[PDB]
């Protein structure tokens, strides 16, 4: 259950963000961890690239390419500057809006070749897994659900004698209770009566 | 592109300043070994000399 | 996005490569010459 819920979750964000990363590490191939510039990949919004632009006017003209390339559901505008210019560069269009695609898990937490790899093969995989571990849930429960049903039942009747244990009355060292019982059910509470060790 | 391009600038410039102080080094240590075996050859053949007429005043005295 | 800024780091890493190369002439150059001084 834990992994099959991850292996899920992990198909999930790789979905996500699968083939704009993929684009944006395809256009990033001069300065991925080149140092002399940052990158701030922004999977946004719809043609607002001149208020992104502004506020790469607002940062070096003749540096910070700053584009929009492909997969405009999310327009995968990357912007590579500098280290600090571009940390200026990246307040400024966040306030004019923008994020730097920060992702959990990998994806957004190592290089975007290695993320894309990452994610393609965890998309390449995730899916037999995710088949693989249902038919092993399946046939563990197919397998296994009789022995803990009949395992719980007797725990239930274990903890009901338990619970009823509570409810008595000693005599010090001695035992007295009482009960109410049909008189028409009487004769299998007799025929129980004489079946106890010592039929009190 | 020109930040990248004045990084590369400055670069240059670290690599020319590297040279130089790499050439700088090699001058004085070429000048310390110079004065150093200056030093210790002066002290040799004083060494010798001295060593020299000592032996001589005592041959001479015997 | 690609060319400009990875021949642009090839270019200051081939410098700085050459850089390197140099100060080491220069300091095989120097012990060489203390190592003639000192014989």
């Amino acid at each position: 259950t834990r992994q099959k819920q991850e292996l899920e979750e992990e198909l999930a964000l790789a979905q996500a963000y699968l083939e704009p990363l993929e684009r944006l590490a395809a256009l990033a191939h001069g300065l991925d961890k080149s140092p002399f510039l940052r990158v701030i990949p922004f999977l946004l919004t719809e043609k607002e690239l001149p208020l992104v632009e502004e506020a790469l006017r607002k940062a070096l003209e003749d540096r910070y390419l700053l584009a929009h390339e492909a997969y405009a559901g999310g327009v995968a505008a990357l912007v590579v500057v500098h280290r600090k210019e571009v940390d200026q560069a990246k307040a400024a269009l966040s306030r004019a809006g923008v994020a730097e695609l920060r992702l959990p898990g990998a994806l957004g937490e190592l290089p975007l070749s290695e993320a894309a790899r990452r994610l393609k093969e965890r998309a390449e995989a995730a899916p037999r897994e995710l088949s693989e571990v249902r038919q092993h849930l399946a046939k563990l429960a197919r397998e296994s659900a009789s022995t803990l049903q009949s395992l719980w039942t007797r725990a239930q009747d274990e903890v009901a004698r338990l619970k009823a244990l509570e409810e008595l009355a000693s005599g010090r060292f001695g035992f007295a209770l009482l009960g109410y019982v049909p008189v028409k059910a009487k004769p299998k509470v007799e025929e129980a009566l004489a079946r106890h060790k010592e039929s009190v | 592109s020109k930040l990248e391009a004045i990084l590369s600038q400055e670069v240059e410039a670290e690599i020319q300043a590297l040279l130089q102080e790499a050439e700088a080094k090699a001058e004085a240590v070429k000048r310390e070994a110079e004065e150093k075996a200056k030093a210790l050859l002066q002290a040799r053949e004083r060494a010798l000399e001295a060593q020299y007429r000592a032996a001589l005043r005592r041959a001479e005295s015997a | 996005l690609i060319k400009s800024l990875a021949e642009k780091e090839k270019q200051l890493l081939e410098r700085l490569e050459a850089a390197k190369k140099e100060a080491e002439e220069r300091v095989k150059r120097a012990e060489a010459e203390a190592k003639a001084l000192l014989e």
